[PDB]
């Protein structure tokens, strides 16, 4: 097993990670969340081609939900589109990253059963096309249950599994 | 048909070469050759058997050209170059362990020898000279002598299509001529606006450069040829502009601008980075203006060249310049090589050499490719002041990076050090003792050399860091009351040189490596690509 | 000349949403380009079948635009991730309505050919993958030059020409 | 066939038919049976008539159930429609004008005939009830009777699958069941949770209604009148995917009235059929919720790959303590055999129904004259306020310029809604227009559609379009209550925001505003 590079210092700074992204039984003062996308932010930094897909959208999936909470004076000229505008690239490189690399090719099996095989419900293969396509954004409240139905997926699939095939 | 004048020439392994054979003479390997008696054609120029040295560089990364016999009148010769260490560093990159050699090569292989023999049994081809690009380049030929005026050249072309070996053609053209005209102190000036396949600049670096007329090199030397003088540089930090096009454009505008402060006259060079398809056809009317090219080409034709056609005609002036007054225009073919561009080298393998060789460059031409973690970093002490440090750059992201996680995002990456200039004031923001620019700008800095952060002590405020000693000590020849800046750009590490072979290296094997992990990646923890 | 649902009541109504748009003016009263997303969000209450694609996307490129432009001690300076994600969502969806409806243009004929026929810089094409099919985000100025262009575009072959084929 | 005698006068133009041995009647259009002698069977059904009218609506939207003769014994009939105004819609909207009449029949066509016979010649699809299909089915009705316990049935499937036809067949048979035993007050409850096609309920909304003699069957549209609403609620949107958990609170608040009434007998719900989406995820809490008897789904080659882990996930055993009990099958069908939009798409007949709406004077009676001409009765909207206290907007259009209101409600349907339970107002006041603010107010009475014409800020008043059936509702309601407007995006139908000549003559110095007659600059093009 050839070593390979990771930007984390240690595992035990990807279970920091973990209890960060996903708090345990309170979420009010002890969010955290805003700290572990700064994490990530500087894992980005040290090298993206280092940083696995899964932790990255687990950050940028957070980055949105994390924006989309601002309820302070004074008013801010936000007309609530840039929610919309930021959960589709949330959402579609999170699905496109599952299904692209490792490793496009000229042959390649269809999505759907792609994502029957990973593990993926066959309902993320549609909003690739179910934001950038369709004429006006999703609504803030489907596209709210999206993302906090794929950040359960990836605590599911990702961080709170340890299968190692790969 | 037959190998002849094998000889052994004790240390060196210098050899003879049988000049009026009918047989083309192929020779791979870092080399130089003085040719005794008759004339040698190298890529259809002469040159003549006056008793001097000629080193030659011969990667198989490109198509290597053979060297032709010509009248008159023939029948050191060839023997290895003064590069120690070039030819390990396979034995710390195996990628690159076949640069120079090839890997089966029908021929009794000597570890001693620098060149290697290559006749038609291997996979590799010569690109020889394409007729189609003779013509305008001999034409471009007739332009210089008869000019009378400052002649420069902007050629542009995609990745694959063959920029880099036409204007290497051209700067030996050049040379050749500077020469044997006297007196020509037209010396070229090479600017090289591409960090994507970078001929004589650093890695992921941008540079007007000086190109001095002897020693003679030919050709192409992976920017570890000693033939250029650097005058400006500037870091761009990322393989494609696209990354920092605005910030590229200022990169580039500096440098134009230098060529005018040397009141510089003769010959320029330039070459662009593709661009075929998409953004270019923009980038490049920036400086088109500005350049003020006498002679631009294209290369692309069947590329196909349905991109490079109205933004072309739109940057072109009538007259951008009192002497000048014109512009030229000229297509060619871009077939080159005949066979796969890459030839089992990519752009993003050989820029992973590029890197590597930099840390390793011992001197002008010795070569150390030991790991870098036997040689002993220096450090730099940053603090609130500061003497050591003033200051850590980072792009226009990334500015929410917080205090305490900075300093594991610094180790294990490859920066670039810069020197403040005359300062009218400092601009800091101090996170975690960390000086960290906080509204970036600060255009006066200048660009020194690339360094590979070590470790950080937060306590003690020093920085251990690996500098190519090929810099050393130019670091220390600048005044101590100057500042120093470390900017972080998206550049990437050699693999080899952030953790080597066990075997290379022997450690405790209670020491704990910080940013690599052996456990097998889980499902599914991929890199997007 | 069968008539058409529009959102605005007349010319004058649109006539001053191109002056909005497009003011020349960097701030303080003369600037009213947030009016002009205001404006076209109410647009949108009505629609959004009525209202062009070519206005919906000018609107939204200008609401990132503006988006990005905060410099009091809030929003972007803070953190930029989110307009990074606005601009690839205003940017594509921008492309993807002109160069794939798939029903006023002919069907099949490859995208290159239709961004030649309506006039589009070719590398607008590219555009579309940008950030969809790439492992890291466009760089943030990369960003802010791409959607000038779009808008200037916009403006130089919809806001001002007067050719009625369609 | 050789066609019976005709009997024209004095009223209905009444036909008696006759058909030797047993023949399949082919009758479209709204029509009322009585039929003296003989066994009916619509759809391998049994309909002993005495002196008892039935009516019946065939649009060529669906395919027709065939009239079949059948023992014992035989060998006013097919009386014309009470309504009136009903076919003149194909004045108003023409893509509508061939929904009740073929276009080119091998028939005469007559203003006063609503109902036409069809003699193989249309080549129209009239397929019948298939023998695969009707066994399934069957098993349900064996269970309908000694169940001895409220039977609630869910059935699933998407677009084209034919889930409509089902309910249908479901809902006359019980119907005709109940009327069977006596006596039986298990009055069945049908609870449309499908926005995407209305059934029994208003465009773009949901709706728990009460099934009730005389007979009518099977598809009208939602023009039937056999059903009394007892519920409704406006998601404002022909689908649930705009707002998904808006979707389903409602559904729940939809569901818990069942209990609320402590309703115990049979009940029947349509689900949006969401077969390959976020309808894997939108399942499995209202099945959760609804305890259903009985599943049903059609997607057999659909295919039925998608729709797979709901019924073992969202099983979650038997929900009801009572009922105990659950039920997965899988039945294959594709109805109709031919082309599912028949000349009629989804989109194209929505736009019917809110323009039926619009024009309905009452149950029975139909003017489809443009509410242009017809007065448009208006309310005052204040800051008090009496009348209107509220004005209500989708949530991502909740930063909006005061000036800009004024010509985005105008043209646009929209929802009325009473406060119901007395709580503080709590609006926002923005150029007048009382615009609701944080939205919430989960406790509202949904009353009708609406059609805002124009709004006069002097006056604080809205001319205001409503469906004259309502009429006298919106009057026979308490002067003191408050009453809100909720505009979602519901699409006004174009025939009706701008009449045509032939239609009004307008006044040539006015001038029309929303609408422009300059032919469109190129890069106009909405996207689609």
């Amino acid at each position: 097993i050839p070593p390979r590079i990771v930007p984390w210092r240690d595992f035990a700074e990807l279970e920091e990670l973990k209890l960060w992204f996903y708090p345990k039984s309170k979420g009010t003062i002890e969010d955290k969340r805003q700290r572990a996308v700064q994490r990530v932010q500087s894992y980005r930094l040290k090298g993206s081609q280092y940083l696995p897909h899964v932790v990255d959208s687990t950050a940028q999936i957070t980055c949105a939900v994390l924006l989309d909470e601002k309820e302070a004076c004074l008013g801010v000229h936000q007309d609530s589109i840039p929610i919309r505008l930021s959960y589709v690239m949330a959402l579609i490189r999170f699905v496109n990253g599952l299904l692209d690399p490792t490793q496009q090719s000229q042959f390649a099996i269809p999505l759907h059963t792609l994502a029957a095989k990973i593990g993926l419900p066959s309902w993320f293969v549609d909003l690739r096309h179910w934001g950038t396509h369709e004429r006006d954004l999703p609504g803030l409240e489907m596209l709210r249950w999206a993302a906090n139905e794929a950040l359960s997926w990836l605590y599911d699939h990702y961080w709170n599994d340890e299968e190692l095939e790969d | 048909l037959i190998d002849n004048i094998t000889y052994e020439g004790d240390e060196d392994e210098t050899m003879f070469v049988g000049l009026k054979e009918k047989q083309k003479l192929h020779l791979s390997g870092v080399f130089r050759l003085q040719v005794v008696k008759g004339g040698i054609v190298y890529n259809n120029v002469h040159y003549n058997a006056s008793r001097e040295i000629l080193t030659f560089w011969h990667p198989l990364s490109q198509s290597i050209p053979t060297i032709d016999f010509s009248h008159f009148a023939g029948w050191l010769r060839v023997f290895n170059s003064n590069h120690t260490g070039l030819l390990e560093a396979g034995h710390l990159y195996r990628d690159v362990n076949y640069l120079w050699k090839p890997k089966e090569p029908y021929f009794p292989l000597n570890e001693r020898t620098t060149y290697h023999l290559l006749h038609e049994s291997d996979r590799i081809q010569s690109l020889s000279v394409p007729g189609y690009w003779s013509t305008p380049l001999e034409k471009l030929y007739l332009s210089h002598k008869n000019a009378a005026y400052d002649t420069r050249i902007m050629v542009i072309g995609g990745k694959n299509s063959g920029k880099s070996t036409f204007l290497r053609l051209l700067l030996e053209k050049f040379t050749q001529d500077i020469r044997d005209s006297t007196t020509s102190q037209e010396e070229l000036v090479y600017l090289d606006l591409d960090p994507g396949q970078p001929e004589y600049s650093l890695p992921d670096s941008i540079s007007l450069n000086k190109i001095l007329s002897s020693p003679i090199s030919l050709g192409q030397h992976l920017c570890q040829g000693s033939n250029f003088q650097t005058l400006l540089q500037f870091y761009a930090g990322s393989s494609s502009p696209q990354d920092e096009p605005t910030s590229y454009l200022n990169c580039a505008d500096k440098l134009i601008d230098h060529l005018e402060e040397q009141a510089f006259f003769g010959t320029s060079l330039l070459n662009l980075p593709g661009w075929i398809k998409g953004f270019g056809m923009q980038i490049l009317n920036h400086i088109i203006r500005k350049y003020k090219p006498t002679h631009l080409l294209f290369l692309e034709t069947a590329n196909s060249k349905r991109h490079l056609d109205e933004l072309t005609i739109p940057q072109s002036f009538s007259t951008s310049l009192r002497d000048a007054y014109a512009p030229e225009v000229v297509r060619v073919p871009a077939h080159s090589l005949n066979h796969t561009l890459s030839s089992r080298f990519h752009a993003s393998q050989l820029r992973t050499f590029k890197i590597l060789a930099l840390f390793h460059k011992i001197t002008q031409f010795d070569y150390d490719f030991a790991p870098l973690l036997k040689s002993a970093p220096l450090q730099i002490s940053y603090g609130k002041g500061k003497s050591g440090i003033k200051g850590i750059q980072f792009p226009m992201e990334f500015q929410d990076l917080n205090p305490q996680d900075i300093k594991s995002a610094l180790e294990g990456t490859v920066i670039g050090i810069y020197t403040y200039s005359g300062e009218d004031s400092l601009e800091v923001k101090s996170l975690n003792t960390f000086p960290i620019l906080q509204s970036c700008t600060s255009s006066s800095k200048n660009f020194i050399t690339l360094g590979l952060i070590h470790s950080i002590d937060t306590s003690q405020q020093i920085m251990n860091i690996y500098v190519p000693p090929c810099h050393t000590q130019i670091l220390d020849k600048q005044p101590e009351d100057a500042q120093w800046i470390i900017v972080r750009n998206k550049t990437e590490t050699p693999f080899c040189d952030f953790l080597p072979s066990p075997r290379t290296i022997t450690w405790d094997d209670n020491i704990q490596i910080p940013f690599a992990t052996f456990e097998r990646r889980k499902k599914l923890e991929h890199v997007w690509k």
